[PDB]
């Protein structure tokens, strides 16, 4: 409700700062996916195909 | 009240208090047999609210129950102008003319039921007994007043149904839209009875003060449900223009 | 009575939080 | 051990148990078909095919039997609005019972 | 299709009542927005009978005429709209009546325009309604296409449309 | 189409008179309207009293009719109530009271004629002209 | 079932200016009425008949003549408190 | 409130079935 | 055009109420959160590997060792938030999993909307409001907003339809 | 204070026969009491 | 038939809760 | 719909029988 | 107890209607077998109002 | 009304609600904190504290 009324009264969608916020969150999710996927893709082989590859990393 | 400024009054609640005359006051206001005197700043301060609860049994005494006000210090009529006409026999007739002569008030009852009502003195005509050649401690103006519907005909309910605006049906349920009794809004004009017992007259300054008791119906929410009976007890003040 | 179901699921979530914090697997360096 | 999301990879290199799990899946699907038809039959209102046809009654598998020629019940009615027809064994009930028995036999083959 | 069948009957010489009484109830039932698969909801579960109820009978075809003899068409609800204003237009696409939301400046209301409805075929065959409440309810009914009586007690039907097996599939 | 001569042709006086604004007259009238009348008459509405809008029906319904250019200019010199009964020259901007309406003391008669012509031409370009505040 | 205002729109109130129910905006079409004469008429309502709109106390000769000219646009119906309460004949929330 | 009559059972099972799946798997771990 | 599509979906489909859109929102906001928190955590647990105040030049892409302290990061977040990542691989997989799962769930919701299979209403509240004119929730308020949007926008947004809504049929509140 | 491993902890067991017996008991109790639960 | 409205949920839980108790204990056995 | 619950519990009992027979713990001599 | 109260009222001179109208509804409500705890059933669940209804 | 624990609060002197009513039929009484609601909330908070002590 807050959001709908805010749009009706201020046209937040057509506000560039909200456009930048959208870029922030869309891009943040993009970069999260990209970074996570590149790291996961380049994992060094330390496990077998049975166990989770997560056990290839040892804390510390 | 007293003799301060809006700066001294603001945010104190004093703005909701009806002015008071004095203590050493037992005067009387002589009145001509058949002339009418203006009343200038009539104030009614409610203090006690009772709702007549409705038993499911039958035929049994209903027992007015004390409610508590959920709305804040927004319960007082003030700056009301009216008149007092002195009858041929001697009767005294108080007639409310206008001013801030209504306040919506919501009281909470034990059990969690909330009772809005349109506390008002609108078009109040009240009379005393004949044989009054003065306004004194025995002046009891008993009379009637109108109670407009709490919600105006421009009000929209949560599904945007209203009387002179809005939907006449329940649009969220297209195949049952005309099935609901609340699709028809009403704003019946209710009736209340008021009594203004004058208890203290300062005839030099023209000020009269006293107690009041009023009986009226509550909100029906555009006729959605039956009106409760609300009794209001409080105090009143006014100035009677002798000249 | 649906209120009971809402309260149940909310309580389950909060209880899971408390156990995940208090009774977590210790991180150990080895 | 295996993470939860990898448990079924145990039949990856086991053709016999791969056949077994496929048989069990087939049994489950055939049993669903049989039981769904039985349920729809238990609640289907056959009296008024005009203003209360099957698609007004949330009937999901019944139209699929009817599409291919199974349109009558043992109980006398047919989805074409007629009565007194004799479908033989291949009525809605017969088809549903066929799927149930098939489900059982597939279960047994999966076990073997 | 229904209109063409009616017009062929009329081309023979059949009256409005006879022509419209030739229309099968099943064909009219297809012409009702509550049977469109695009009217349901994701969490409106179960059979369509759980929505409007079990259809019992066609009420017949309404024909709306205003005070002046103009015959009016109620604009049907599109698939998109969960709600839709009631609008009645004449032959050449000009609004001649409506149901106003605000009434203080209303000019085209059913009350002021003197709209009446007469039914042909169906349960209401030969019946004409002039009470503006009746006319308004029937206009709201015509918004959904062909009108039907419903049994809402069997399913405790809630009044909101369901989608069909076509939609769910 | 263009902002043609017929489009710029507007009632001059009540006796059937007719005057055509030039493109320059129309442009100056629009400029004046936006600078001094858009604060209270955006899109032909009257923010402070929308019972009296700038629409064609409202303009013609005044006493006398204000749907012609001379009546508009007269109003802008000596504003009156809608029934032409009270004197609004203390309540409406006018060139006759520059002491209280300084935003107007630089306008000529050509400027007032231009803005009146714009007021008459704008409604036929915009079906929203002179409607409800939220419309 | 029409509430009470819709039933009013069924009557003459929905066809012309009702001297006992019409809003002040509804007098705007009568040249020379809004706002002064329209306010005067609403103030001195209710009227049993249309013609007593000419008997408004304190009226003026030009206003008299305007009322006589526009008598044809007027009707008198029973005052419905829905259209009257709250001074909605002056401001019913329409702008 | 007139809610869907399957709401409670659907909610309970929607939570309980995966809850017990996880519980089983966790408890047997290390066997 | 995209903003129009967005508002259209709100007004006609009540897309905000859709649980699948809600999971999409959670995924996108969580992805942004993860991006921010991971970047900041790494940048503020860096090892002292150089002498400059400029810490960017104390990394070498061929270096074998971690450039930030996972142990210190884990302790910080365990004491601040209660829990923390202890497995780098799980952390980066989670950073992938969250926004991707969000996109997929919201896509499922959009497939639903393609067939007008909306999560438009809560029938229980609709019925209660239709019978009880004092029952108001934020849900019913949003329903009213959607009604207003549809009526006012449809004629211009769907010009092929030739929708003609006379002024008096438009829903609107008092004085506005 | 320190957190010391409790040496009183013991494994719990339910053999397969016990599983079948308990599952049958639960199923037959359900069969018995469902009619009364529905009433 | 107008049966007790709690019948299905009571029956389902009466069976399911001990079923899952036994299942957990059985599956983890040998850990 | 209570019929579904009765059928469910009966089927559960019969399924338990089948597994207890087919998939029993072998008696072994040792 | 109810009968004794009625008989005392009658001993005053009260009529049958008056004597019986003196009896409180609560006292008469105790004198109703549907309020005996020995009338229920093991699987008749819930409040007594779920049985005969809410007394009016 | 199938009220099982309410009579046990009332037996020992807790007979009024915060919501205005009392089981003795009266209204407008002020029980203070020790109303039905207060007692129930006391038991909830006690349950939590006992849980924490059990964990310790
Ligand atoms: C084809 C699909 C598509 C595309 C191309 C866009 C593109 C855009 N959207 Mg949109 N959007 C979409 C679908 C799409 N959207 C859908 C389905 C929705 C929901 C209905 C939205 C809702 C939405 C909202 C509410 C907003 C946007 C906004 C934007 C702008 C900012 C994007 C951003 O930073 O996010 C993250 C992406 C990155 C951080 C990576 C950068 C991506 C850029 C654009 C790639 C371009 C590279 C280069 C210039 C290409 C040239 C080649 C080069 C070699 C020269 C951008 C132009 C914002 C806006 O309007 O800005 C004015 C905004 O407020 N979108
Ligand atoms: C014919 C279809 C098919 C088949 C035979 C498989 C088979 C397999 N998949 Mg796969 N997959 C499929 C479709 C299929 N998938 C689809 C459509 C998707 C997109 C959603 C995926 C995405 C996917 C991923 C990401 C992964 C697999 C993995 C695997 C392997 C291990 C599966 C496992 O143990 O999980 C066991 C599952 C559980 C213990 C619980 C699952 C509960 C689900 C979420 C709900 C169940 C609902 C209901 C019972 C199913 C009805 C749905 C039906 C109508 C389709 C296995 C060989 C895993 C793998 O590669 O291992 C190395 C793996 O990581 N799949
Ligand atoms: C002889 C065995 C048999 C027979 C006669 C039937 C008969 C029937 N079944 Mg059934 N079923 C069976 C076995 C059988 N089933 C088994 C073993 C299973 C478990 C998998 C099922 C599961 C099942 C379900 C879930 C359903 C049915 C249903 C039905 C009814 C409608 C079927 C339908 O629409 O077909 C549809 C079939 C297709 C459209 C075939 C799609 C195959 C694609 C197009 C080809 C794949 C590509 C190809 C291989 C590659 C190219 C080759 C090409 C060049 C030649 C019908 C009475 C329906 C019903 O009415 O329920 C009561 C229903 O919903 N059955
Ligand atoms: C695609 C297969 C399919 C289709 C098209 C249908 C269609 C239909 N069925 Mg159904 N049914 C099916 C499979 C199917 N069924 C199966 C497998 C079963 C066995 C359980 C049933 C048993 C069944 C019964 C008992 C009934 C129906 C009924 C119906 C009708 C009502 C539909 C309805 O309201 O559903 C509602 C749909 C929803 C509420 C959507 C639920 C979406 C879930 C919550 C999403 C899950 C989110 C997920 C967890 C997200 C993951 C998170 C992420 C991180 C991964 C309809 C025609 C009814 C009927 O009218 O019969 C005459 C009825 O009584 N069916
Ligand atoms: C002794 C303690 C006790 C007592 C006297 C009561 C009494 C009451 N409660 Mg209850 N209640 C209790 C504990 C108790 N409760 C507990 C612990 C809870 C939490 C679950 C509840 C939650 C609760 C709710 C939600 C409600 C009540 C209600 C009521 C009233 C209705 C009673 C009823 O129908 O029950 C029915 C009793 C039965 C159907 C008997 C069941 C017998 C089982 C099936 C036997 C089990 C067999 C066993 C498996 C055999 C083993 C096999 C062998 C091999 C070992 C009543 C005054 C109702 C009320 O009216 O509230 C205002 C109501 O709504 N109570
Ligand atoms: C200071 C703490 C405190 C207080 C003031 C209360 C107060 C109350 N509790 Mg409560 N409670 C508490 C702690 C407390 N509780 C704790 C720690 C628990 C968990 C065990 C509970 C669990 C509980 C339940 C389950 C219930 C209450 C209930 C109540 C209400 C009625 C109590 C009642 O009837 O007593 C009855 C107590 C007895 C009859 C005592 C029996 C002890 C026997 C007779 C003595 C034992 C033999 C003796 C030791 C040996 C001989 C010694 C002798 C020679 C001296 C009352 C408001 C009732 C209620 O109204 O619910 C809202 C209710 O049903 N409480
Ligand atoms: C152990 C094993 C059992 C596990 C169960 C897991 C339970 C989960 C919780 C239930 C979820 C579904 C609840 C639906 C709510 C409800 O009450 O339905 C209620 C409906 C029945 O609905 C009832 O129908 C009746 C007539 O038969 C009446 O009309 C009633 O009014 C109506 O409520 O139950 C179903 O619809 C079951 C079928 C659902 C599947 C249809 C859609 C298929 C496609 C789905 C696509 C999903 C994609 C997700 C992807 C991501
Ligand atoms: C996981 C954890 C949860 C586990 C749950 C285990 C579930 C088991 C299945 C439920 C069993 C009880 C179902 C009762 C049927 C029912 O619908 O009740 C329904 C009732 C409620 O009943 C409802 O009440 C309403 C008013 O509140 C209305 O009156 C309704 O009409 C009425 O149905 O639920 C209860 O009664 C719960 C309390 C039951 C305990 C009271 C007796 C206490 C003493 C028992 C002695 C037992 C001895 C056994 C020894 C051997
Ligand atoms: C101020 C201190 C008090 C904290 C109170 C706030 C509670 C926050 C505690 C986190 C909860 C644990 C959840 C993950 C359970 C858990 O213990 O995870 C522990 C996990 C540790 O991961 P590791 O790297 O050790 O795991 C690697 C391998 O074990 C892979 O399994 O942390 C994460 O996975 C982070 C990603 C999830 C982050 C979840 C945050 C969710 C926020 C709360 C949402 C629910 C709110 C609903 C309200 C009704
Ligand atoms: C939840 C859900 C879902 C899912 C579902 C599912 C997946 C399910 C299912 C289901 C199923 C899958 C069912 C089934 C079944 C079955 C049956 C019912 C069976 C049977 C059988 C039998 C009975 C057999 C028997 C036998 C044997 C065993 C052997 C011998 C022979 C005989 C025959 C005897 C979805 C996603 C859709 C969505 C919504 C929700
Ligand atoms: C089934 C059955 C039975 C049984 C029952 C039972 C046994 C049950 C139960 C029950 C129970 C036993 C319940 C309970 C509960 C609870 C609760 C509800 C709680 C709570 C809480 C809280 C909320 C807390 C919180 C906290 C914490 C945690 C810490 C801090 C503080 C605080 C407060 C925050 C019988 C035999 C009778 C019979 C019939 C059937
Ligand atoms: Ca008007
Ligand atoms: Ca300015
Ligand atoms: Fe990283």
């Amino acid at each position: 409700n807050f959001m709908i009324v805010f749009q009706a009264e201020h046209n937040i969608l057509m506000h560039p700062f909200h456009m930048l916020g959208v870029a922030g969150v869309f891009g943040g999710s993009l970069f999260s996916a990209m970074h996570g996927s590149l790291v996961t893709s380049s994992l060094v082989r330390e496990t077998t195909e049975v166990e989770s590859q997560n056990y290839g990393y040892k804390f510390g | 009240k007293s003799q301060l400024t809006y700066d001294d009054i603001v945010n104190t609640g004093l703005a909701n208090v009806c002015p008071e005359i004095s203590s050493f006051t037992r005067g009387t206001i002589e009145v001509e047999p058949n002339t009418k005197y203006f009343v200038s700043d009539f104030c009614m301060e409610p203090q006690e609210y009772f709702v007549k609860e409705e038993p499911v049994n039958k035929r049994q005494k209903a027992e007015y129950v004390k409610g508590k006000v959920l709305t804040r210090q927004t319960t007082s009529l003030e700056q009301i102008r009216g008149s007092i006409a002195v009858g041929a026999d001697g009767t005294l007739t108080f007639k409310e003319k206008d001013g801030i002569d209504f306040q919506p008030i919501t009281v909470l009852l034990p059990g969690g039921e909330e009772v809005p009502f349109f506390f008002t003195v609108k078009n109040f005509t009240g009379t005393t007994e004949p044989g009054f050649t003065s306004i004194n401690s025995s002046t009891d103006f008993v009379g009637d007043f109108n109670v407009p519907s709490y919600r105006g005909a421009g009000f929209l309910d949560p599904k945007a149904r209203g009387l002179y605006t809005g939907y006449d049906n329940a649009v969220a349920l297209p195949s049952a839209a005309d099935k609901f009794r609340t699709n028809k809004k009403e704003t019946p004009l209710g009736k209340g009875t008021l009594s203004l017992q004058v208890t203290q007259v300062d005839g030099s300054t023209g000020e009269i003060a006293g107690i009041f008791e009023s009986e009226q119906p509550s909100d029906t929410d555009l006729g959605a449900k039956e009106p409760l009976d609300v009794k209001v007890r409080g105090i009143f003040y006014g100035r009677v223009d002798t000249d | 009575m649906e209120s009971v179901a809402y309260i149940l699921v909310l309580t389950m979530a909060l209880a899971v939080l408390f156990f995940a914090i208090a009774f977590r697997e210790p991180p150990r360096i080895e | 051990g295996l993470p939860w999301y990898r448990v079924h990879t145990v039949v990856l290199n086991d053709p016999g148990r791969l056949i077994s799990v496929h048989l069990m899946h087939t049994a489950l699907v055939a049993g669903w078909a049989g039981s769904m038809a039985l349920y729809e039959l238990a609640i289907f209102d056959s009296s008024d095919a005009v203003l209360n046809p099957m698609w007004r009654q949330g009937m999901f598998v019944l139209p699929f039997m009817a599409r291919l020629g199974v349109t009558s019940s043992w109980n006398g009615w047919s989805v074409t609005g007629e009565t007194g027809l004799d479908p033989g064994f291949w009525s809605f009930e017969g088809v549903a019972a066929a799927h149930i028995v098939l489900s059982g036999l597939l279960f047994l083959a999966a076990v073997w | 299709e229904i209109q063409r069948r009616v017009d062929s009957q009329l081309a023979e010489g059949a009256s409005l009542s006879e022509a419209w009484s030739t229309i099968p109830e099943k064909l009219a039932f297809y012409d009702y927005v509550g049977n469109s698969p695009a009217k349901g909801g994701l969490f409106r579960t179960g059979a369509m009978n759980s929505g409007d109820g079990i259809a019992q009978e066609w009420i017949g075809h309404p024909i709306f005429k205003d005070k002046e003899g103009r015959e009016l068409e109620v604009r049907r609800m599109p698939n998109f709209f969960e709600t839709f204003p009631v609008i009645m237009t004449d032959a050449d696409g000009v609004v001649r009546a409506d149901i106003p939301f605000r009434r203080s400046e209303s000019k085209f209301s059913v009350e002021q325009t003197g709209v009446t409805v007469s039914f042909y075929g169906g349960a209401l065959d030969g019946q004409t309604f002039s009470n503006p409440s009746d006319v308004k309810k029937f206009a709201r009914k015509a918004q959904l296409g062909e009108g039907f009586d419903f049994d809402t007690e069997t399913f405790n039907s809630d009044g909101v449309f369901r989608t069909s097996p076509r939609g769910w599939f | 189409v263009e902002l043609t001569e017929s489009t710029r042709t507007i009632p001059l006086d009540e006796a059937g008179g007719t005057t055509t604004l030039t493109a320059r007259q129309f442009t100056n009238g629009q400029k004046i309207f936006v600078d001094t009348c858009t604060q209270c008459h955006l899109q032909g509405k009257t923010k402070t009293n929308n019972n009296v809008s700038l629409g064609l029906a409202d303009l013609a319904g005044a006493e006398p009719r204000r749907d012609n250019v001379l009546a508009l200019v007269e109003f802008l010199k000596n504003p009156k109530s809608y029934d032409g009964e009270d004197d609004y020259s203390e309540l409406h901007p006018n060139i006759s009271r520059p002491d209280i309406y300084p935003e107007m003391r630089n306008y000529t008669e050509d400027d007032i004629f231009d803005v009146a012509g714009y007021t008459l031409i704008a409604p036929k370009l915009d079906e929203r002209w002179g409607g409800t505040i939220y419309f | 079932e029409l509430n009470a205002v819709d039933a009013k729109l069924t009557t003459d109130f929905g066809q012309k200016i009702d001297l006992n129910n019409s809003d002040i905006r509804d007098f705007r079409g009568l040249r020379g009425f809004y706002p002064n004469l329209a306010s005067e008429i609403i103030k001195n309502a209710p009227y049993d008949t249309v013609e007593e709109v000419l008997d408004i106390p304190g009226l003026s000769e030009t206003q008299k003549s305007r009322l006589e000219a526009n008598l044809g646009s007027f009707t008198v119906t029973e005052p419905s408190i829905e259209l009257t309460s709250g001074d909605d004949r002056i401001n019913p929330g329409v702008y | 409130m007139q809610v869907n009559n399957l709401g409670f059972i659907a909610s309970i099972l929607f939570v309980l079935v995966p809850t017990v799946f996880l519980l089983i798997l966790f408890i047997q771990t290390g066997k | 055009g995209i903003f129009r599509f967005i508002l259209f979906l709100q007004g006609f489909h009540n897309w905000t109420l859709n649980p699948f859109h809600m999971m999409g929102v959670a995924g996108i906001l969580g992805g942004a959160l993860l991006c921010a928190i991971h970047g900041a955590t790494v940048e503020n647990t860096l090892f002292e590997d150089g002498e400059d105040s400029n810490t960017f030049r104390a990394f070498e892409p061929t270096q074998a060792e971690e450039t930030y302290s996972m142990v210190t990061a884990n302790r910080f977040w365990s004491q601040i938030f209660g829990i923390a990542f202890s497995n780098k691989r799980w952390l980066h997989f989670f950073m992938l999993f969250v926004p991707v799962t969000g996109l997929w769930m919201s896509s499922v919701g959009i497939v639903g909307l393609a067939l007008n299979l909306r999560a438009y209403d809560f029938v229980s509240q609709e019925l209660r409001a239709a019978e009880d004119p004092e029952f108001e929730t934020f849900y019913t308020k949003n329903i009213l907003l959607n009604e207003g949007m549809r009526a006012w926008m449809a004629p211009q947004d769907q010009p092929h339809e030739n929708f003609i809504f006379p002024e008096e049929v438009l829903p609107r509140g008092n004085a506005l | 204070m320190d957190r010391n491993s409790n040496p009183n902890r013991q494994p719990v067991e339910l053999n397969r026969t016990s599983l079948y017996l308990g599952l049958l008991l639960v199923a037959v109790l359900g069969i018995l009491f469902s009619s009364y639960f529905f009433n």
